[PDB]
RNA sequence: UGGUUCGUGGAGCCAUGGGGGAAUCUGGGCGGACCACCGCCUAAGGCUAAGUACUCCGGGUGACCGAUAGCGCACCAGUAC
RNA sequence: GAGCUAGCCCUGGCCAGGGUGAAGCUGGGGUGAGACCCAGUGGAGGCCCGAACCGGUGGGGGAUGCAAACCCCUCGGAUGA
RNA sequence: GAAUGCCGGCAUGAGUAACGAUAAAGAGGGUGAGAAUCCCUCUCGCCGUAAGCCCAAGGGUUCCUACGCAAUGGUCGUCAGCGUAGGGUUAGGCGGGACCUAAGGUGAAGCCGAAAGGCGUAGCCGAAGGGCAGCCGGUUAAUAUUCCGGCCCUUCCCGCAGGUGCGAUGGGGGGACGCUCUAGGCUAGGGGGACCGGAGCCAUGGACGAGCCCGGCCAGAAGCGCAGGGUGGGAGGUAGGCAAAUCCGCCUCCCAACAAGCUCUGCGUGGUGGGGAAGCCCGGGUGACAACCCCCCGAAGCCAGGGAGCCAAGAAAAGCCUCUAAGCACAACCUGCGGGAACCCGUACCGCAAACCGACACAGGUGGGCGGGUGCAAGAGCACUCAGGCGCGCGGGAGAACCCUCGCCAAGGAACUCUGCAAGUUGGCCCCGUAACUUCGGGAGAAGGGGUGCUCCCUGGGGUGAUGAGCCCCGGGGAGCCGCAGUGAACAGGCUCUGGCGACUGUUUACCAAAAACACAGCUCUCUGCGAACUCGUAAGAGGAGGUAUAGGGAGCGACGCUUGCCCGGUGCCGGAAGGUCAAGGGGAGGGGUGCAAGCCCCGAACCGAAGCCCCGGUGAACGGCGGCCGUAACUAUAACGGUCCUAAGGUAGCGAAAUUCCUUGUCGGGUAAGUUCCGACCUGCACGAAAAGCGUAACGACCGGAGCGCUGUCUCGGCGAGGGACCCGGUGAAAUUGAACUGGCCGUGAAGAUGCGGCCUACCCGUGGCAGGACGAAAAGACCCCGUGGAGCUUUACUGCAGCC
RNA sequence: CGAUGUCGGCUCGUCGCAUCCUGGGGCUGAAGAAGGUCCCAAGGGUUGGGCUGUUCGCCCAUUAAAGCGGCACGCGAGCUG
RNA sequence: CCGAGGGUAGGGCCCGUGACUGGGGCGAAGUCGUAACAAGGUAGCUGUACCGGAAGGUGCGGCUGGAU
RNA sequence: GCGGGGUGGAGCAGCCUGGUAGCUCGUCGGGCUCAUAACCCGAAGGUCGUCGGUUCAAAUCCGGCCCCCGCAACCA
C-alpha cells in the first residue's frame, strides 16, 4: 500500500 | 550449602537459594533499624547516574558497628545471627554486658552464645577486634579499618578476608581480598577470622525475576542501540565492535587503567592486584 | 482512548499557580508580561 | 587576554587573571618597539549641575488613516475563543 | 511543559473459580549406620485452564468514520519481570 | 483577473450522503394553535458483576418548582441538562483544617556559584498512609450519619471528691507493618419451612388444598454470655539508652505458665426506639394490635497486632504508656462525678456518563465498594430473571441490483489461493486410555474412545443437630421410560508428523512491523583498595553506597550440553627509571640598537629540560586476519605424496545448495498421478566456522517453512433465506470538487493518448436506478530520480576547535 | 515529476491473424491409414491439476485442439497485494 | 448376553529393502614413509589424554614380557 | 566496464631506473652403496605470449592483437 511508504500516490486514506 | 530445586518450572531448574542454616532470629532489632531511602540510581538532581537500578524489595537498614574500639574491654555475648538484606554477609547481634546492643557482621565459625571482646589485650579469637599491630603475623582477619578511627572499610563481603603478611614500622602489610599488597596503619582495628556465608558466591539466580527482586533492572547492550546512544550503536544487521570496545561515554573498556596516577596512597600500595 | 487533558485541581495550582510563578525568575517574567499585556487573569483559575 | 582603527603587527597606549615586585619630586607616567635629547602631565580615594536620551502621561499641529484603513481594540479587547 | 507518554521514588488498592501436586514432615520398608524406595500429609511455582483486569495475534467491517486508530469475531498474559 | 494569494459574501455538488450501535415496538386516554416524538394506562421488548446502587476525581447550578419554545436538541416538541424567575446544600462525632509524619519540597546553621541562582543539618511543609468521638428511623418539591426522635460517645474550661512525687519538645516502650497458605468462632448475605401474620383468588378440563400469592425484621448503653487478641510476677546488682532515671537494656535469684489473672476488641443478648408486604381504594390510605419464629448454606468481611511456611527479609512520626531534669510540691498530674464550652471549609446535582476527558447529547477513555435468584461441576463465566433502569432524540412504506452481519445446501471435499486466508470441525464434566523423545519435571487435555436425560427400587460416608428427625453435601448398585438428539438452549480445544530461528515466562516500533529483534538467568574479558572506579554538576554537592573485590562500574556473549584451533607484522590496550624527538622554563658562546659615558634596550648558539610520540616487549571471550601455481598411484579417475612462490599466520573441530549457493529448479534419494517449495543426503562452501560464538538440544512459541488425517460455500458453482442499508413518501439537510461549458463515435491531426481541430458516422428535449472504460477523473506544489556552491541526523586514521584526561 | 499508481493473479471482455483445432484446398519421397509442406479461412472453440509471487517454463491426466500477439507489459475511482 | 470376524485408533517385535555413509575381510609383482622384531638405531608394552597424511608422537602413571 | 599477469621442463627474481637474464626444483654426465634414495663433484637447457613502434640498442619504454586469473555491474 502507497499507503505505507515505498510509493505515494493513489492508494490509501487520510494522514495529511 | 546452597539449596537446589527440582525442575518443576523452567526457572526452578537452576535456581539455588542460600540454606539460611546459621540464622537463628528472623526479625530485626527494632532499636537498630532505620528506613533505607531507595534511590533508583538517581542523584539529588533527579538524574540517573547509575544505570539500570530500581524496583527491588523494600528494606530496612540495620545499623552496623564498624568501629569496635568504641567499647574497648567490655565483653559482649553473641545472642543471635540474622539476615541482613543490605549486604552479602550475615550479621551478628551482640548483647554487651553493658546492656548495649550492637550489630557486627558475622565471621565464619562464630557460634551464638560465645563471648567476643575488642581491644589491645584481646585473645586472638574469632570475633575479637584489635589494632592491627597486636594481631600475630599470619592471622586472617576481616572488617579492617583503612585509617585509624575512620571505620572498617576492607574485607566485609561474604567470605572475604585479609591476611597479615608482616610489619614495617607503624604499619602492617595486608594481603587484601583482591590480592593487592597494601600497607595499613598498625593502629587500625580489624576482626580476626574471615567473613561468613562463603557459599554466597555459588547462588544461581535462575531467572530474570530474581534480578528484579534485587533491584537490578535489565541491562541493555551497546551493540543493541543506535549511534545517538552508544559507540557500539547501529550497523546494518549484527555488527562486531568495529572500534576498540567502549563505554557509553567514549572511553575504552578492555584494559584501560583508570586509577589516578598521582594518588597519594600509591606510596602505600606495594603490589597491584592479581589475576 | 485516554486523551491528554486529565484535569487535576492540585496539579493545576502547584504547576501554574500564582505562587509557583513568583518562586522563579522565569515565573516572575511571565506575570510581568501578562500584566503589561493587560491579561484579565495572570494565572489559571482552579477551585481549590 | 580585553579595549582602541589596530585581526601579533615595528604594537605603544588604557584596563587586568597569574608571577616577581619599588620609590615620595634628585619621585613617577606619557609623547606608537627601543635609546638619547626635548617637552607634556602628576597614577594607584571620592563628589559634581547644565547642554544629551526616552515618551507610560498631558497638550498643540498634520499636502496622516477614515471602519478590510488607522493601534490588536472607534463598539464592554488583550475580551470572546 | 512529564495532568499524554517513558523510568524511578513514596503511599494505598486489585487478581472469580477450577487444575497440577515440589520441598518438608509422618509412618513403613531398607542398612552396620546410610543413600534410597513406598504410602499419607503438605501446598511450592516469572506452573496449567479461565472471568475481572492488562493486552492487540489473524480476519472482516469502518475510511467526508461512532472514532485524527474505532467496532465485531478470534487470539496472548492473567501470583507476577 | 490570476500569487494552491488575504478577508468576506454567495454559489456547485443536492433535495443528494447522512440523521451516530439491529435492545423494538403497538394501542387507548389526556394536554395543546399544533403531537409518531410531552403526560397517564395497558400490552410488547432490552440490561440485570448492569444498561442497577453507593463513593472518589473532574464538572460547577446542570438540582427543585412555576412560566416559556426564537435559538440549542441531528426530525418533531406542548418536552428538556435550553430561555426567564423563585426556591434549595444546615454537622463537636462524615470528610479536610485548628494532629503526625512518607517520597518530595522548603530550609535558622553551613557550603558553592560572574548575576540570576545551585546545594544543605535540624526545623517546617507535604497523604488516599498513622491517629481521632454516631448508630437506627422519620421528615422536604429539593439537604440530611448535618434537621427531628430514640439511644450513645469525644475534647476543652471550671468546680467538687478521692488518689499520687507531680512535672518534658528530653530517655525508653509502643505505634510498627512482607508474600503465600491457613484454624476456630462469628457477622454480612442467601435458600427452605407442613410454623406465624395477610387483602384476596378458584379461572378453561381438574384443585377449597398440609392450595396459590405476599411478608415473617433493624438499631440498641451498662450487665451477662460465646469467641478471640494483647500481657508474666518479685527481688539484688548495673559501668549502656550522649543530663537524670524507680523506666528500658544486660547479669543473677525466687514464684508463676499450652493456664489463670488482668486488659482490649468482635459477635450475641440486652432497658428502649423503630420498621413492617402482597392486594385493594384515591406519593397516600388500608392491610395491621401485622407477624416478626424454626431449620439449612455461609464469606474474600469481623475477632486480629490470629496461626504456619517461605526469602526477595517487608515506612515514618504523633496520639498513648513509662522514666525522670529543671522547676514546684497553696502546686501539678491521675481517677470519678457536675456544670459550662466546642470554631473554619465541604455537603445541591451528574459521576462507566447527554452534566468528567475526547470541538458534538461522540459505539472510544475514567479509580474504589455493593452487585439478589435458578440451572449448567465451580465462578464475578453463561441463559433467564428480581430490585431498579432502559427501547439508545427522525419516522412511514417497499421487498430490485449490490453491500454488510447471519442461517442452510445435492454430489464432491482444498480441486480455492501466495497461504485452508476465511469459515467448518473439535469443544464442559466423569471414566478408560495415551507414543517418539527427555534435562525424568515433562512431552499430556498427547493421540483415541465410552458415558452424560427422566422414573422407580436398594444402599455406603460426611456436615449441622444430639448419637436421632429434618435440612444440606459427596457417592454406590439394580430395574425401567421417551426422543433424531439427554453438557437436548447458552458459555467451553480440531488433531498429528517433520524442519528453520529463539532455551524458557517476559519486552518492543502509542497510531502499517510482536519477530528470528530487545531482555533474560548463565559464561568470559576488563576496570575499581574506597575521598574507589564510573556517572550528573562551573562548583558546592550528590548518585555509586551508609556498599568494600563472594563488592561496584564498563564490554561482548546469551538456559543447558560438547566445545571454542593458528596469527601479536599493522591498530588498540598493558609493561618498559636506557636511547631518539620533544614546549614553556633554565643557560648565555656570540652578536645588535642607542647614549660622551655609566647604562638602558633587543636578538641569540651549545647545553639541562615533562607528558606525548619514536623505540623494546606482552596481549584475542582486544580491533581484526586465517594463500597461490604445478606435478604425482600398474584401467580410468582422483591424489595419501612432492616441487615452488608468498604470508604475521594460511580456516582446526563441527557444519554445509544453508534465514548464507551466484551459475540453480545443482545432483541423487524421500514424499505426490505430477513437487522452482519441503525433508534426507553429496560437497568446486560465488561468499559457513568457533563468545558480532561453532555444532546440538527436552520444554516452550498468536514466530516462519513442508506434509497428512478430520471438516467444510475456500472451490467445481452457484442457489435460497433473514435482518441493517440501498429504493419510494414526510421531516432535517452536508462534502471534497468546480476557468467557463451549448461536454458524442471512428480514423486522422495536434507538444507525440482530442467532447473542443479535420473528414466522415451517429444523435429528438429532460430525468431516475445502476456499472466504472474516459474526462491523461479527486486527494497531497512526487516520497523515487536529478539539480541547489539548500538543510538536518549519523560516521571516521576528513579539517579545525572544545570538554575531559595527561 | 503543483503525481500519467508501478509485476503477477482474479474478473470482464474485445480485436489482429503470422491459424492450435474444426471447414475447403494444391504438392508430397501421398498404396491405405496416419503424417509432412504450402494456400484459403478469424464462425466458433482452445480442459483440469502438481511446482513457483511469478509472466514464462517443466511435469501429471486428458483433448478435436490444449494457438500466438494487441488493447497504458488491456483492466487497483473493479477486487487482490 | 456371549460370539467368527469386519471397522476405527494407538502401541510392541521380526524380516526385507534405501540415496548416502562407517569401518571390516580378501585380492602375484601400485603410491608414501619405516612404527615393531637387534638397545631395531628414541628400550618395548601399557590404561588414559591430547595431537598428527599414515604407521605413530608426546604427557601422566604402570609392567618387564627390557638390552647392557 | 576498470586492475594485475604471460620469461629455460615446474614455481618465481630481473621490468620501475634500456646495454649485463638470475634462484630453488627438475634434466644430463661422474662419484659413494651390494643396490636404490638421500648426499657429493660437474654440465646442459630460455632468443622473455605475438605483431608494430621509439631507440645506436628493447625481457625492460610506448601502442595493437591473443591469453590468464581478479575486482565491478548501483537508484529504480
Ligand atoms: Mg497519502
Ligand atoms: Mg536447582
Ligand atoms: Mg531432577
Ligand atoms: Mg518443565
Ligand atoms: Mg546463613
Ligand atoms: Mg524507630
Ligand atoms: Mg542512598
Ligand atoms: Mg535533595
Ligand atoms: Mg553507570
Ligand atoms: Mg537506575
Ligand atoms: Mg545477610
Ligand atoms: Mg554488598
Ligand atoms: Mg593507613
Ligand atoms: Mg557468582
Ligand atoms: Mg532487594
Ligand atoms: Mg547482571
Ligand atoms: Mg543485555
Ligand atoms: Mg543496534
Ligand atoms: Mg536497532
Ligand atoms: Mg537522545
Ligand atoms: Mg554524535
Ligand atoms: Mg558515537
Ligand atoms: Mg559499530
Ligand atoms: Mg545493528
Ligand atoms: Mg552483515
Ligand atoms: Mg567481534
Ligand atoms: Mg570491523
Ligand atoms: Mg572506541
Ligand atoms: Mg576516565
Ligand atoms: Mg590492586
Ligand atoms: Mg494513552
Ligand atoms: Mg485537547
Ligand atoms: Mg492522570
Ligand atoms: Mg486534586
Ligand atoms: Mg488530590
Ligand atoms: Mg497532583
Ligand atoms: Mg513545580
Ligand atoms: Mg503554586
Ligand atoms: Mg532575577
Ligand atoms: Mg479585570
Ligand atoms: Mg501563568
Ligand atoms: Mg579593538
Ligand atoms: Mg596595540
Ligand atoms: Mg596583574
Ligand atoms: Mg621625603
Ligand atoms: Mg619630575
Ligand atoms: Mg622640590
Ligand atoms: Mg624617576
Ligand atoms: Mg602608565
Ligand atoms: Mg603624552
Ligand atoms: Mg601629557
Ligand atoms: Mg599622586
Ligand atoms: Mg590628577
Ligand atoms: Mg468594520
Ligand atoms: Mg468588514
Ligand atoms: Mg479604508
Ligand atoms: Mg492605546
Ligand atoms: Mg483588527
Ligand atoms: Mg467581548
Ligand atoms: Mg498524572
Ligand atoms: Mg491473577
Ligand atoms: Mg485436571
Ligand atoms: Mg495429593
Ligand atoms: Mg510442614
Ligand atoms: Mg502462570
Ligand atoms: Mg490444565
Ligand atoms: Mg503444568
Ligand atoms: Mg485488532
Ligand atoms: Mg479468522
Ligand atoms: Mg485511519
Ligand atoms: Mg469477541
Ligand atoms: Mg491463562
Ligand atoms: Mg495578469
Ligand atoms: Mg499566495
Ligand atoms: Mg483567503
Ligand atoms: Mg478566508
Ligand atoms: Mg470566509
Ligand atoms: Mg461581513
Ligand atoms: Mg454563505
Ligand atoms: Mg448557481
Ligand atoms: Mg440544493
Ligand atoms: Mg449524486
Ligand atoms: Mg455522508
Ligand atoms: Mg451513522
Ligand atoms: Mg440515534
Ligand atoms: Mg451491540
Ligand atoms: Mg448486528
Ligand atoms: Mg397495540
Ligand atoms: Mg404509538
Ligand atoms: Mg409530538
Ligand atoms: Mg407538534
Ligand atoms: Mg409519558
Ligand atoms: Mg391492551
Ligand atoms: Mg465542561
Ligand atoms: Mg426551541
Ligand atoms: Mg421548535
Ligand atoms: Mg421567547
Ligand atoms: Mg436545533
Ligand atoms: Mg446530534
Ligand atoms: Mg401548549
Ligand atoms: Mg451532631
Ligand atoms: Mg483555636
Ligand atoms: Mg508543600
Ligand atoms: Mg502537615
Ligand atoms: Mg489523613
Ligand atoms: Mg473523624
Ligand atoms: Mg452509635
Ligand atoms: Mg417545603
Ligand atoms: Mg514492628
Ligand atoms: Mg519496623
Ligand atoms: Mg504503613
Ligand atoms: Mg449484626
Ligand atoms: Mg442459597
Ligand atoms: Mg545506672
Ligand atoms: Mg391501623
Ligand atoms: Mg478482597
Ligand atoms: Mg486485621
Ligand atoms: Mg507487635
Ligand atoms: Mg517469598
Ligand atoms: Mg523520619
Ligand atoms: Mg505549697
Ligand atoms: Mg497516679
Ligand atoms: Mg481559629
Ligand atoms: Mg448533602
Ligand atoms: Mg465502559
Ligand atoms: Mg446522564
Ligand atoms: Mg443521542
Ligand atoms: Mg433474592
Ligand atoms: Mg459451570
Ligand atoms: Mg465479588
Ligand atoms: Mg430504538
Ligand atoms: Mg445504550
Ligand atoms: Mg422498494
Ligand atoms: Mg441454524
Ligand atoms: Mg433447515
Ligand atoms: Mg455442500
Ligand atoms: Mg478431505
Ligand atoms: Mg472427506
Ligand atoms: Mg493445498
Ligand atoms: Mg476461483
Ligand atoms: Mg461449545
Ligand atoms: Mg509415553
Ligand atoms: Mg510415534
Ligand atoms: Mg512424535
Ligand atoms: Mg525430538
Ligand atoms: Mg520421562
Ligand atoms: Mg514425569
Ligand atoms: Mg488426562
Ligand atoms: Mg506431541
Ligand atoms: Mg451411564
Ligand atoms: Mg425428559
Ligand atoms: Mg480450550
Ligand atoms: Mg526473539
Ligand atoms: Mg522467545
Ligand atoms: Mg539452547
Ligand atoms: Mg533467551
Ligand atoms: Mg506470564
Ligand atoms: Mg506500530
Ligand atoms: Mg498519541
Ligand atoms: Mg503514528
Ligand atoms: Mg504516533
Ligand atoms: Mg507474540
Ligand atoms: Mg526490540
Ligand atoms: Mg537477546
Ligand atoms: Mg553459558
Ligand atoms: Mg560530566
Ligand atoms: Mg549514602
Ligand atoms: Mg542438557
Ligand atoms: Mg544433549
Ligand atoms: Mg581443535
Ligand atoms: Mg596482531
Ligand atoms: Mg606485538
Ligand atoms: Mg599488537
Ligand atoms: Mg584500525
Ligand atoms: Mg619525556
Ligand atoms: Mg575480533
Ligand atoms: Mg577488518
Ligand atoms: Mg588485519
Ligand atoms: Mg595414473
Ligand atoms: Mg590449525
Ligand atoms: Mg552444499
Ligand atoms: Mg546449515
Ligand atoms: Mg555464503
Ligand atoms: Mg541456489
Ligand atoms: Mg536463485
Ligand atoms: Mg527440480
Ligand atoms: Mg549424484
Ligand atoms: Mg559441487
Ligand atoms: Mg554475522
Ligand atoms: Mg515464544
Ligand atoms: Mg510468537
Ligand atoms: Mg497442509
Ligand atoms: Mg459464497
Ligand atoms: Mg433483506
Ligand atoms: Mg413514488
Ligand atoms: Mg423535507
Ligand atoms: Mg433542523
Ligand atoms: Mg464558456
Ligand atoms: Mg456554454
Ligand atoms: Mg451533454
Ligand atoms: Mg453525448
Ligand atoms: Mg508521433
Ligand atoms: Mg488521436
Ligand atoms: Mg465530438
Ligand atoms: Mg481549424
Ligand atoms: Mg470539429
Ligand atoms: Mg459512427
Ligand atoms: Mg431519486
Ligand atoms: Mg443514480
Ligand atoms: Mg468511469
Ligand atoms: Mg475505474
Ligand atoms: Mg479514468
Ligand atoms: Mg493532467
Ligand atoms: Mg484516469
Ligand atoms: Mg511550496
Ligand atoms: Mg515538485
Ligand atoms: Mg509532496
Ligand atoms: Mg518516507
Ligand atoms: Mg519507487
Ligand atoms: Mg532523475
Ligand atoms: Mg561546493
Ligand atoms: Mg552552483
Ligand atoms: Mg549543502
Ligand atoms: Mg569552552
Ligand atoms: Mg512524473
Ligand atoms: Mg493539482
Ligand atoms: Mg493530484
Ligand atoms: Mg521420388
Ligand atoms: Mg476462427
Ligand atoms: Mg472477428
Ligand atoms: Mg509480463
Ligand atoms: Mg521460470
Ligand atoms: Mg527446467
Ligand atoms: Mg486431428
Ligand atoms: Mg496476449
Ligand atoms: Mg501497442
Ligand atoms: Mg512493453
Ligand atoms: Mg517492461
Ligand atoms: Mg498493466
Ligand atoms: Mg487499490
Ligand atoms: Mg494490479
Ligand atoms: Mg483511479
Ligand atoms: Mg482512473
Ligand atoms: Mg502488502
Ligand atoms: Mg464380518
Ligand atoms: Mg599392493
Ligand atoms: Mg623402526
Ligand atoms: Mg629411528
Ligand atoms: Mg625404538
Ligand atoms: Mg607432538
Ligand atoms: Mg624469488
Ligand atoms: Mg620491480
Ligand atoms: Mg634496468
Ligand atoms: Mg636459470
Ligand atoms: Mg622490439
Ligand atoms: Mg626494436
Ligand atoms: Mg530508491
Ligand atoms: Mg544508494
Amino acid at each position: 500500500s502507497p499507503g505505507n511508504c515505498a510509493s505515494c500516490s493513489n492508494s490509501a486514506s487520510a494522514n495529511c | 550449602a546452597v539449596k537446589k530445586f527440582k525442575p518443576y518450572t523452567p526457572s526452578r531448574r537452576f535456581m539455588t537459594v542460600a540454606d539460611f542454616s546459621e540464622i537463628t532470629k528472623t526479625e530485626p532489632e527494632k532499636s537498630l533499624v532505620k528506613p533505607l531511602k531507595k534511590t533508583g540510581g538517581r542523584n539529588n538532581q533527579g538524574r540517573i547516574t547509575v544505570r539500570f537500578r530500581g524496583g527491588g524489595h523494600k528494606r530496612l537498614y540495620r545499623i552496623i558497628d564498624f568501629k569496635r574500639w568504641d567499647k574497648v574491654g567490655i565483653p559482649a555475648k553473641v545472642a543471635a545471627i540474622e539476615y541482613d538484606p543490605n549486604r552479602s554477609a550475615r550479621i551478628a547481634l551482640l548483647h554487651y554486658v553493658d546492656g548495649e546492643k550492637r550489630y557486627i557482621i558475622a565471621p565464619d565459625g562464630l557460634q551464638v552464645g560465645q563471648q567476643v571482646v575488642a581491644g589491645p589485650d584481646a585473645p586472638i579469637q574469632v570475633g575479637n577486634a584489635l589494632p592491627l599491630r597486636f594481631i600475630p603475623v599470619g592471622t586472617v582477619v576481616h572488617a579492617v579499618e583503612l585509617e585509624p578511627k575512620k571505620g572498617a572499610k576492607l574485607a566485609r563481603a561474604a567470605g572475604t578476608s585479609a591476611q597479615i603478611q608482616g610489619r614495617e614500622g607503624d604499619y602492617v602489610i595486608l594481603r587484601l581480598p583482591s590480592g593487592e599488597l597494601r600497607k595499613v596503619h598498625g593502629e587500625c582495628y580489624a576482626t580476626v577470622g574471615a567473613v561468613g556465608n562463603a557459599d554466597h558466591k555459588n547462588i544461581v539466580l535462575g531467572k530474570a525475576g530474581r534480578s528484579r527482586w534485587l533491584g537490578r533492572r535489565p541491562h541493555v547492550r551497546g551493540a543493541a542501540m543506535n549511534p545517538v546512544d552508544h559507540p557500539h550503536g547501529g550497523g546494518e544487521g549484527r555488527a562486531p565492535r568495529g572500534r576498540p570496545p567502549a563505554s557509553p561515554w567514549g572511553w575504552q573498556t578492555k584494559g584501560l587503567k583508570t586509577r589516578k596516577r598521582r594518588k597519594p596512597s600509591s606510596r602505600f600500595i606495594i603490589a597491584r592486584r592479581k589475576k | 482512548m485516554k486523551r491528554t487533558w486529565q484535569p487535576n485541581r492540585r496539579k493545576r495550582a502547584k504547576t501554574h499557580g500564582f505562587r509557583a510563578r513568583m518562586r522563579t525568575p522565569g515565573g516572575r517574567k511571565v506575570l510581568k508580561r501578562r500584566r503589561q499585556k493587560g491579561r484579565w487573569r495572570l494565572t489559571p483559575a482552579v477551585r481549590k
